RNA sequence: AGGUAAAUAAUCUAAAGGGAAACAGCCCAGAUUAAGAUAUAAAGUUCCUAAUAAAUAAUAAGUGAAAUAAAUAUUAAAAU
RNA sequence: UAAUAUUUAAAAUCAAAUAUAUAUAUAUUUGUUAAUAGAUAAUAUACGGAUCUUAAUAAUAAGAAUUAUUUA
RNA sequence: AGAGUAGAUAUUGUAAGCUAUGUUUGCCACCUUCGACUCAACAUUUCCUCUUGGUUGUAAAAGCUAAGAAGGGUU
RNA sequence: AAGCUAAGUUGAUAAUAAAUAAAUAUUGAAUACAUAUUAAAUAUGAAGUUGUUUUAAUAAGAUAAUUAAUCUGAUAAUUUU
């Protein structure tokens, strides 16, 4: 994961989800864009 | 032949509902602990020796255990008590020294005025022995392990160096009239107090003590005596408990 | 959408709707489960727990429809899509197959006990749940049979947890998992 | 430093009694105006029931009181928007708004006109 | 004059009875209700030099209802006076361990005036999670009632 | 900067009372002595704690509930 | 009516109200987003505290104690 | 912006922006001791140990970076 | 010699279990796809939490005794565990 503020997704692969109070977004094809709010 | 009673209409529609489970209870508590299934006995410490293996030919220090007179007087269950356990005696002591309670209590339970007397938590109905009926030695195992409770030698009133090992001080580089003392014993005004628990200097001793997984060395009937492998805390002539082991079961 | 496509039913199917014995209650809007869906067939029977608000309708083919909240809009396709699943489940079972793809790594069933070997220096597996059935052609592929289709997943989810799939790529896949995408070295 | 406990928003309580202070003020100034109308009519020649009565009332000639009742400069508190009852326009603020509730004796002081677009 | 009479009967401690299954005040309000009633402040008589509070059982109170998301988050404090022995405990794991009658007694405490009468009010309070107790016969309950 | 220097007004200084949890300087109000029926000020009205009932919306975070923490990000909602 | 790219406005525009000749015109007045994250240190949780967000089946009965606009 | 055999966002991140802390050097003037020894208590912005995500820069082993974690320890 | 002591001896570093954090999942709509749920269901998951274990305090409950030629205690004497 890469855990910042702004969350933004960088390709047409990843997909925004909102989990556990915190928005997530997972990449199925590149796993380096994973991201976490806060 | 009634009686004048009244009730009111909220109490008696109120349906009928179970209170749930309290960890708090006593008999979730028994569920909770971590109890042996067999009973102990209580014992005398009456002194040290060395043990010899006689095949490896090593020196092993042992505490003797004497057994006399021990006896279960009666038991302990969950429905009346909330804990299973057995109560048991241990020596013959003279009418002079009992209480006439205690000695009534004692007919009740057909044994004679016992010297000290002691429960042994068990778990389940199972571990409980009929009463009445005496132990020996031969209750235990050589090379079994069991977890022994007795009182430690009292040291009277000790200092921080003896009782918590404290440093001390410096003997002698200005160090004046203070050596052996605890130093600081807390900080400037942002406690302004001095905290609880803080290690001070005071009674130490005379408390029980459990040591656990000492192994039983011998155990001779002839002679009314169990050997237990090492030390076991009081002095001369002071109450034992003994009962086998739960982390080496 | 999803939750008013309509539900054939084939002849040795019932789809039953009763009451349950004690409805509970979802607080947080709320949500009270009264309802039971009981899907039955030739290869077992499942009842599923419903809501209150969802309502099945009998065609000569079943619908299901609500009474017009988010909430309601959100259990509606669920439900649909559930119950369709239990159809499935009963005619024709779900499947789920696992082939292992390293070396010396493979499944055995000791009776219906699963133990999966790969590369431990400890073995270890798990017990399959009433309603999964597992059968192992060769020791690299597990087949994992069921009525239930979210259960069978489950199981299967759970199997390839011990090792997933490998980045250069020795490990357990399930169903047409094709994930690992091979590094170049 | 010092703690001065006062809250960036009014209590519905307070608002309330703004209001209420408010539609005082106007009142006031109603009841002067209808009082300098009833003299006029007086000095004309007529009884007060009949000035009361009257259909063309005078409006007030010294500048103040016509300025009060030029609902432009005096909004009346039915008129009054809610931003301007309950905030004024502090130039130094953050948001350039500011409680009115803080400003020094509130209570007496009236202020109905902030700026256009502040 | 009127306070002049037989004033027994006023100063009489009654004892009333919530049934938290059949009432749909949510915790915090009926603790309140509760703490009035544990006061005396609902009888005419009552002068705040004097306790002469109603005892007031509550049964079942495992079906008391609170709101939001309060039973995980909602957090219970204590403190003894050693640095670093705060207890933080969560309203379910007080539930848990203690019960529903204890977080009750809780709000109750909270709610009554800080004084010396106020322990023995609280302790005024009885509280059961579920239904039965062993005060079913003494609560207040009149002739006319007596239909049911 | 609870800094410093002046300007305007108030209060404090020399001002008790009610409110602001506690409070020199804030918000109201100036104690001759009582009495306690009626108006009330500022502030409040589930309990602690004197006193409350409504209407329409919004919020699900305990956000918030008398001391508002920023850029920005995400999600939704309206308008074109 | 779906998707589409901005904006978060009563200035303009529309609606409503008041004052002037008056079923119209003139002038003035008022009416246009919300969550979450970002958010953090040392004796102890810290709206002053309790605590507050409501629900059929049933209560001579609870339904915000928050935010915004109001009424009695 | 730019490095990073390619490619801003593995890892790096100029100058400028927005903040938090009151651990530094200061400013204000309400108010008039550094070390060593002893004993430590508390915090977490975690050095180690436990769990985990990312790592053309995760073959492994060592690492790097990030999330949870203050139980034990930290010459 | 006893006693006291460590540089000596012996033992422990508390399981099993329950719910979890970050994280990893199944099915699955709202939103024809996707989505581990800031939806209904279903799971894994830490030396942390709860608990256990240990000591001290407290004393619910239990056994017995009841105005006493030797009831239960204290004062007193000889003492040391
Ligand atoms: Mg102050
Ligand atoms: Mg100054
Ligand atoms: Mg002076
Ligand atoms: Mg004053
Ligand atoms: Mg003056
Ligand atoms: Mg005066
Ligand atoms: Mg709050
Ligand atoms: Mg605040
Ligand atoms: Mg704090
Ligand atoms: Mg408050
Ligand atoms: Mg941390
Ligand atoms: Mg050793």
């Amino acid at each position: 994961f890469k855990v910042r503020t702004s969350v933004k997704k960088f390709c047409s692969d990843c997909y925004l989800v909102r989990r556990k109070g915190r928005v997530y977004i997972y990449c199925k094809s590149n796993k380096k864009h994973k991201q976490r709010q806060g | 032949s009634t009686r004048p009673f009244l009730v009111a209409p909220s109490i008696a529609n109120s349906i009928t509902t179970e209170a749930p489970a309290i960890n708090h209870s006593p008999e979730l508590a028994n569920a909770r602990k971590w109890l042996p299934k067999r009973c102990g006995l209580i014992t005398r410490k009456k002194g040290m020796m060395p043990y010899f293996d006689k095949s490896t030919g090593e020196r092993s220090a042992a505490t003797i255990l004497e057994v006399n007179n021990v006896e279960v007087i009666m038991h302990r269950t969950s429905e009346v008590n909330g804990y299973f356990a057995c109560q048991v005696g241990y020596g013959s002591r003279h009418l002079s020294k009992v209480s006439r309670q205690m000695l009534g209590h004692f007919a009740s339970k057909v044994v004679n005025p016992k010297e000290h007397v002691a429960e042994f938590r068990v778990k389940d109905e199972k571990g409980l022995i009929p009463p009445g009926t005496l132990l020996k030695p031969s209750f235990f195992k050589e090379g079994q392990y069991v977890d022994v409770r007795s009182v430690s030698k009292g040291k009277g009133f000790t200092g921080v160096m003896k009782r918590y090992g404290f440093k001390g001080l410096r003997a002698s580089h200005g160090t004046s009239i203070m050596h052996r003392h605890g130093g600081s014993y807390g900080q400037n005004q942002d406690p302004g107090r001095v905290l609880p628990g803080r290690k001070m200097p005071g009674h130490m001793g005379n408390e029980h003590v459990t040591i656990q997984n000492v192994k039983v060395l011998k155990v001779d009937d002839e002679n009314n005596v169990i050997w237990v492998k090492g030390s076991v805390a009081g002095p001369k002539n002071s109450f034992v408990k003994i009962q086998d082991a739960i982390k080496k079961t | 959408q999803v939750g008013s496509l309509p539900l054939y039913i084939s002849p040795e199917v019932q789809v039953s709707i009763n009451a349950l014995s004690m409805p509970r209650i979802i607080r947080k809007t709320s949500m009270n489960i009264s309802q039971n869906i009981t899907v039955k067939g030739p290869k077992g029977e499942l009842s599923v727990e419903v809501p209150d608000f969802l309502h099945l309708d009998k065609d000569e083919k079943i619908n299901v429809t609500v009474q017009e909240d988010k909430h309601q809009r959100s259990m509606w396709g669920t439900v649909r899509s559930l119950i369709n699943n239990h159809i499935i489940g009963v005619t024709e079972g779900h499947l789920a197959v696992l082939r292992f793809v390293g070396t010396g790594y493979r499944a055995q069933l000791e009776g219906k006990f699963v133990n999966v070997k790969v590369g431990a220096s400890i073995k270890q597996g798990l017990d399959v749940p009433e309603g999964i059935v597992v059968k192992t052609p060769a020791p690299t592929s597990l087949i994992i049979e069921g009525c239930n289709k979210q259960q069978v997943l489950l199981f299967a989810a759970k199997l390839r947890k011990f090792h997933p799939p490998e980045p250069y790529g020795k490990g357990i896949y399930v169903n047409d998992e094709t994930i690992k995408l091979k590094d170049k070295k | 430093g010092l703690l001065w406990k006062i809250p960036w928003r009014m209590s519905t309580h307070q608002k309330t009694r703004q209001r209420e202070r408010l539609r005082n003020v106007d009142q006031v100034i109603k009841q002067l105006t209808l009082g300098l109308h009833v003299q006029r009519c007086q000095d004309k020649g007529l009884t007060y029931q009949e000035a009361m009565e009257s259909k063309k009332k005078y409006k007030p000639r010294s500048k103040s009181l016509r300025l009060l009742n030029k609902p432009s400069v005096f909004p009346k508190e039915n008129q009054m928007s809610s931003k301007d009852k309950y905030w004024t326009f502090d130039k130094k603020a953050v948001g350039y708004r500011k409680g009115i509730h803080k400003v020094p004796k509130w209570t007496k002081i009236s202020i109905r006109k902030a700026p256009k677009f502040f | 004059s009127q306070k002049i009479g037989h004033s027994g009967l006023a100063f009489a401690r009654l004892w009333h009875h919530v049934d938290v299954a059949r009432d749909k005040r949510t915790l915090g309000r009926l603790a309140s209700a509760i703490a009035i009633t544990l006061i005396g402040r609902h009888k005419p008589v009552y002068h705040p030099s004097q306790d002469c509070g109603d005892y007031v059982v509550v049964t079942n109170c495992q079906k008391i209802r609170v709101t939001g998301k309060k039973f995980e988050q909602k957090t219970y404090w204590s403190h003894s006076g050693r640095p670093g022995q705060l207890k933080l405990q969560t309203m379910n794991k007080v539930v848990a361990d203690k019960g529903f009658g204890e977080i009750l007694k809780k709000a109750v405490s909270g709610m009554l005036p800080k004084n010396k009468l106020r322990k023995q009010r609280l302790d005024r309070l009885k509280v059961f999670d579920g239904s039965e107790n062993p005060y079913k016969q003494n609560i207040t309950a009149f002739a006319h009632e007596q239909s049911s």
